[PDB]
């Protein structure tokens, strides 16, 4: 049978979203593009270039008008024209909203599309713009975290396919099944934090017993994935089972909430 | 029109102009354009960063210790790069020492990046520049079998799973659905592999792909995750305990065990499936050992890395050797200094920012960066680009220059350095490799030869990682656990005003951050990243950068289909969030 | 001396006594012994086993809630099915309704155990029977590639990898450290596969050690670990959400995702691997089929096993089928009832336990595990058996029969009863085996056969793990999600008294769990496992169980050397903790 | 270069330990046994049986006197003369003193060799008595567990071979790296303890949230082991994960502490 045509664009980002999908476990990524999905337009991974990447955008788009799904990886720069990010010579904001007004729904991935990322922190000197601030007439479902966890894209992947249906969201557009609930109310350290039990400085005893990271910074507290249960990368480990506070990655404006090494 | 001379090119811009935008299997945004004559051979060659951030802007005012975090999301295919580059130079300015375990983690997190970032580019990014997918459809899968077991010991080669590799792809394309195959170059003239090389390679591809996910796990031990593991100012977060209570809390024997079932699975995967291949495309593509040369014959850079003496980033001490190479002497490999304000400066002549005199070249402690979108002159408009004026301002990325030479780094930079000073184990392997190839030592200099390169760092960096990974064990045995070192973590014990060098050798070529630390915040941090040296913009003289000079006098087949400029472009691995940064 | 007749056999145990004790690569504790007449051909077999643990006492008095986690410690091999019986026996009595999810998932489990169980049996336990590991280092790698491409689509078939594993074995072997392969049967002429297939079968041993650690996952997603996973009276504890707050805390698509990557990687090395292996060793040692038939031409019992509607355990619902034949007339296929007295009964008259009579058969409600060890003359003493005496008390197993009959259970019993009962499957399946190997259908009564079954059931196994998992989905797509019924948790609801039975086929066969409660607690609990009738000793009327059947009449080559009696042992995986609990 | 010689050896037991130790996930078990050890006899996966497994162990036992490692499973019975267990036709316990006086350590697999386990709980029908209380003139490390996890087990394996000694224990002989904390001071649930957030019936809302298991028997906060940290099977899941409390496995007499249904 037929599988769903998905375009996946590309704002102002580092690449890490499209990075974390290829981590994925099960599906492996290979599977995901090859059996679930039919992946149309990515710059990172096709063959053709140029006019023959051109000519493969406006086929999709035409040929699946209100039939593909519309993935963005990265943000809109509105500084300088929209100019900071140029694609075929033109301000990238327009190919995001022509993309986006064929597609039937629009994944959001990471904290650079959902909210703006790091370089939207201040001073935000390009005046990048998330996306649901650019386009307002398009579902868009938000899976942040810089970036998010493999095996929460591909989860949400193949619920999506599945199914046959977006997943139940937030009041901020994230699906609740992975963000639902907070860090530190899945955290295998929460024992130390109870008990008052922290680091206090790096590598002390506490820090060799795994002790709570709260005093040297961790954002756990205010922070909503699923690295505390899900993990990363085949489950092997999160930022805080290695020993590194959350920084809060998975929120809107985290770069700005003062420092990683400052409380709560 | 105008025709000037540089570094034996001649820049000529009259003719047919090609544009290449968007260039695809590249990180980021890039626009290419090129002229090319009757002949159909490139007579100018620009090259455009299409994006810019300005993480340099964004640090100002920050706490030092935080600033890993920002400018690691620089790029996340180089992930963790620009972190240690950032601890190493904040550590640098505020005069902190790592213990050992730390440095031999920061060196095992850059080998395992170094092994997982060239595999991935060899087959995802740059593999079907060489290898015609839909061609493999027509393989016979014995044939198949028959070649790679003539190549390699890896098991994988049945005839079997040849014919189940070639069934998917007949599947994948049988209801029109070729997605990243769409509109390719397939059936191209330059396409030279046979049919049963395509299938060996593109079931290689997916082998690949696969296993990627792999190499990374030793990142998420040691950094929690990946991409965009942690870091901090002073070593590592990760603490070990071996044998005492609570090593359930941290770096145990059970997670170490983990990383080297880690390494063994990734040095075999790159000797005997990424090693093969590579020379098989060499064996197939031999005319390509003289295209792309580009200044690899002329002038290249490493500043070094993996320091095996924790916090002596002197030449004793640098696993990778450090140099420069300049008028295509490679007799003289001269010593780089990140402080000296003759050696690196960036020029903005022909970049979309603004500086008090454009005609000179600001070393990074002198460093600006304040954009300001300019084309000029363009055919088309400013938000409507047909063409590019290159005698103006062209580009997003700024020009390197290194004592005024324009240089190529990455890996072929650094084979062709570490050659010349006479790294034994360097020598072994080139010699060896060209030797197999029936060519001469100058056909690494080259498209073909950045893609060797590539794969002999590859194999480098995983036999590296068994080298640390003994290292850090040998001290654990000896009851030397520490990790950080935290004497000068809080700012009222740093000075009030100092500034630090950062350095390393990512996966595309040398590194550096400058921090500039006072009262406590950042005050300067100025980030010179490899693409930022290869996909450079002009200078004042018109000295070209290492990616329009490999494409000067290329050859192309069918001037409506790039394969020949994403080829070399390819070659280099471009990143493009890094070098805008 | 004496003989005397029963079921077609002359039991005479003159001449020479064998002994084999311990008998290893089995579980636990058995000892064999056996008599040879002038022509080394066995003219009795004595079935021992050597342990007990007494899970029936230990029982007495526990909540019913409980019993699942006790009894699954009946065994770490077939790990699991004892917890199902229990779960189920519990149902049975309380009268429990468990929702369909809860059934699917138990499916699943056993399902994944019947891939896992009989994965590792067919190369860790019974595999050196028939591959002569010490003769793979005579192999030419290039002919053990040919040999394995003619086989299978299976990719790992090079002559580098086969000259890898070659070259890994003589390394292991060369300073005298054989371990597990020191002082074994090598070069007895039994052994009969040529070199390459030697190399071919150990390579896949290695691989299958591997492997099987992944087929467990299924286990560890649902019940949280293996061996013994966890499981609940009233459904399974895994509760789901899938698309709701808090899905992180529950079986979500991230966990199905990696059942489904399980699933795929089981089916496709079973299929690939173990199938082509197990076809080899017939083709290569067909005159097996001829050996070891024992009961299994006589009488064979199957309970039943996968009840696909939920909570219903008759015909049209189990998938795996049950019935009995007897007296050799596979034309008259009988149901087996669990609760009739005059069906299932355990007899001690010659095991090492206490009844009122010992000449009367006790039906599991009416069961009694009284130990009582009581070896009589074994011609040393009480702590110094040197010989059994097998004309009284000689075993630690119970003897069960059916209908007073003498019955073989297991993989090659059920192949022989859904084959009988017209199975249109089992029929195409076994036919089209055994003209594969140009034998007639009797050559499946065998000890070649009960192999060739095996391999069979866990190609059917995993074909049904897919068939389940698919279920589940349905469910879950329409919105049932529920995995336990709470109504009847409560002691308060449970009648005063009642009884149950819990049934299953295990990998080995045949599984009972015959349960009382009375006042809350366990009154009687009695179990009656595969192995315990394969191992029986035997009854008042002197008839054999299926163990010993099975040796009668076995040529030896070697006295000495017992390779065939451990082949045919082997070839019923003997379970010894599961047949004494 | 020679590998350190082991002999394994089972009394009363089901094996489970041997089915953790071959489920390690790194090093394999293949690994352990060609590269790190040399496993030189075991009656689960030796090729000799009967007189030739005699010969095998008596041979070993005698030309490495001093210089193996015992590693037992299971436990002996004093009940009838020792023989509710019988290997070579005479009780198990004095194949387990040959056994244990050539050896230069022993380690004690599981809760059986450890403790007694499922036998040794009421009433004990056959006096199955932890290897501890039988051989006293040796070190015993016990590793606990029904059975331990796989990666612990190959974890201490390699610790001591690499490091060349015993790992430091606690004062009932179980190693302090694995066994020094208790479950429920790293269980990822923890948040919902202290929140008074708990299951109470199978299946209900809270239990689809991954709410505490403590009102339904979690045996996690008087057990310790690495299940909550280290977890089972490749770190893929652990008892509480999977929404069934803690036991208490690796606990002597956990057994006989009461329904593992009725609270600590
Ligand atoms: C299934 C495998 C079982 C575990 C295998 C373990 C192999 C490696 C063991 C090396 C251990 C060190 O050995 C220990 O040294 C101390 C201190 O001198 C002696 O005292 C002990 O008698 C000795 O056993
Ligand atoms: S480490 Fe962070 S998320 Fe975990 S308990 Fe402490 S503060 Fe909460
Ligand atoms: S589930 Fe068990 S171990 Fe975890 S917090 Fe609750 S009581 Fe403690
Ligand atoms: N490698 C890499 Fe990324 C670039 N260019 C950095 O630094
Ligand atoms: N299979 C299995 Fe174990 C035995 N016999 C049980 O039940
Ligand atoms: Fe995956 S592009 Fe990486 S920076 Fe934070 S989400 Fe953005
Ligand atoms: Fe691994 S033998 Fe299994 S019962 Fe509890 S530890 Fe014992
Ligand atoms: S930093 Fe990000 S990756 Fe998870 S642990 Fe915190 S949300
Ligand atoms: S039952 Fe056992 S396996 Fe771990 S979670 Fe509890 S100690
Ligand atoms: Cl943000
Ligand atoms: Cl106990
Ligand atoms: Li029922
Ligand atoms: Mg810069
Ligand atoms: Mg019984
Ligand atoms: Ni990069
Ligand atoms: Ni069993």
């Amino acid at each position: 049978k037929p599988r769903i045509p998905v375009v996946w664009i590309h704002g102002l980002e580092c690449t890490c979203c499209t990075e974390s999908f290829i981590r994925s476990a099960h599906p492996l990524a290979k599977d995901v593009i090859l059996s679930l999905i039919s992946l149309d337009y990515d710059d990172t991974l096709m063959a053709a270039a140029g006019t023959q990447a051109e000519e493969v955008f406006e086929d999709i788009i035409t040929q699946y008008n209100g039939k593909y799904i519309l993935a963005v990886e990265g943000n809109p720069p509105l500084g300088e024209q929209g100019m900071f990010c140029i694609s075929s010579g033109r301000p990238f904001i327009e190919k995001l909203k022509r993309a986006a007004a064929g597609a039937s729904a629009i994944i959001a991935w990471g904290t650079c599309a959902s909210w703006g990322c790091v370089q939207a922190a201040r001073p935000n000197p390009t005046q990048a713009t998330p996306i649901d601030k650019v386009i307002t007439d398009k579902p868009i479902i938000k899976v942040p975290g810089c970036p998010p966890i493999p095996d929460v894209m591909s989860a949400i992947i193949t619920y999506m396919v599945t199914f046959d249906r977006l997943p139940d969201v937030d009041r901020m557009g994230r699906p609740l099944m992975f963000y639902g609930q907070r860090i530190h109310d899945k955290c295998y350290r929460r024992a130390h934090f109870d008990a008052g039990e922290f680091v206090q400085s790096w590598d002390d005893d506490a820090a060799r017993k795994g002790y709570c990271l709260y005093k040297m910074g961790c954002k756990g507290p205010t922070t909503y994935n699923a690295c505390s249960s899900t993990r990363w990368n085949d489950g092997v480990s999160f930022p805080i089972q290695s020993g590194h506070g959350c920084l809060g990655c998975a929120e809107n404006g985290f770069w700005d909430r003062g420092s990683f090494y400052s409380r709560v | 029109s105008t025709q000037y001379e540089t570094q034996g090119y001649t820049i000529n811009n009259a003719g047919r102009r090609l544009v290449v935008d968007p260039i695809t299997r590249i990180e980021g945004h890039m626009r290419c354009e090129v002229n090319i004559n009757d002949q159909n051979v490139i007579t100018n060659a620009v090259s455009c960063g299409t994006m810019f951030r300005g993480l340099e802007i964004i640090l100002q005012g920050r706490d030092p210790r935080d600033a890993w975090a920002f400018v690691e999301r620089i790029c996340g295919v180089c992930t963790g790069v620009h972190a240690l580059a950032s601890v190493y130079a904040i550590e640098d300015a505020i005069g902190i020492k790592v213990p050992d375990n730390a440095n031999i983690i920061r060196n095992i997190m850059l080998a395992t990046l170094w092994c997982h970032d060239h595999l991935v580019h060899f087959y995802q990014l740059a593999g079907m520049d060489w290898i015609d997918v839909l061609d493999a459809l027509k393989a016979d899968p014995r044939k198949t079998s028959e070649l790679a077991q003539s190549l390699s010991s890896w098991p994988k080669s049945s005839p079997g799973y040849f014919f189940d590799v070639q069934n998917r792809l007949k599947k994948f394309v049988e209801g029109g659905q070729l997605g990243i195959f769409r509109n390719g170059y397939w059936g191209h003239p330059q396409y030279k592999l046979p049919p049963e090389a395509n299938l060996m390679g593109f079931a290689h591809y997916l082998e690949a792909l696969d296993f990627q996910r792999e190499i990374v796990k030793i990142h998420a031990v040691f950094g929690g995750k990946n991409p965009h593991p942690n870091w901090i100012v002073g070593g590592m977060p990760c603490a070990i305990n071996i044998d005492e209570s609570g090593a359930v809390g941290a770096v145990n024997m059970e997670r170490l065990n983990l990383v080297q079932s880690i390494i063994t699975r990734t040095a075999d995967f790159i000797n005997n499936v990424m090693i093969p291949d590579a020379l098989a495309i060499g064996q197939f593509n031999k005319p390509w050992s003289e295209i792309g040369t580009g200044l690899s014959d002329k002038c290249v850079l490493s500043y070094g890395a993996f320091p095996d003496i924790a916090n002596d980033f002197g030449e004793k001490s640098l696993l990778m050797p450090g140099g420069a190479v300049i008028n295509g002497d490679f007799n003289n490999v001269l010593p780089v200094d990140l402080v000296d304000p003759q050696q690196v400066q960036e020029f903005v002549d022909h970049a979309w920012y603004r500086y008090p005199n454009d005609q000179v070249g600001r070393h990074p402690f002198d460093g600006i960066t304040d954009p300001w979108y300019n084309p000029g002159d363009v055919k088309g408009s400013d938000t409507n680009i047909q063409q590019l004026n290159e005698q103006e301002r062209y580009s997003w990325i700024k020009a390197p220059r290194w004592r005024g030479n324009a240089m190529e780094v990455g890996p072929l930079a650094r084979t062709l350095i570490a050659y010349h000073k006479g790294d034994a184990a360097t020598v072994e392997s080139v010699d060896r490799m060209m030797s197999a190839l029936n060519l001469p030592l100058s056909g690494i200099q080259s498209t073909l030869g950045r893609i060797l390169c590539r794969a002999h760092e590859a194999q480098w960096a995983a036999g590296k990682l068994q080298y640390f990974f003994d290292k850090l064990m040998t001290n654990l045995k000896n009851g030397n656990l520490a990790t950080a070192s935290t004497e000068k973590w809080e700012p009222a014990t740093w000075p009030t005003e100092c500034r630090g060098v950062g350095f390393t050798e990512a996966p595309r070529g040398a590194l550096g951050h400058w921090a500039a630390i006072r009262d406590g915040k950042i005050d300067l941090y100025q980030c010179v990243v490899p693409t930022t040296w290869n996909a450079s913009p002009r200078d004042p003289k018109g000295q070209i950068g290492a990616y329009e000079a490999a494409l000067m006098n290329t050859k192309m087949a069918i001037p409506e289909q790039p394969l020949e400029i994403l080829r070399t472009l390819h070659s280099f691995d471009p990143c493009l969030a890094c070098s805008t940064h």
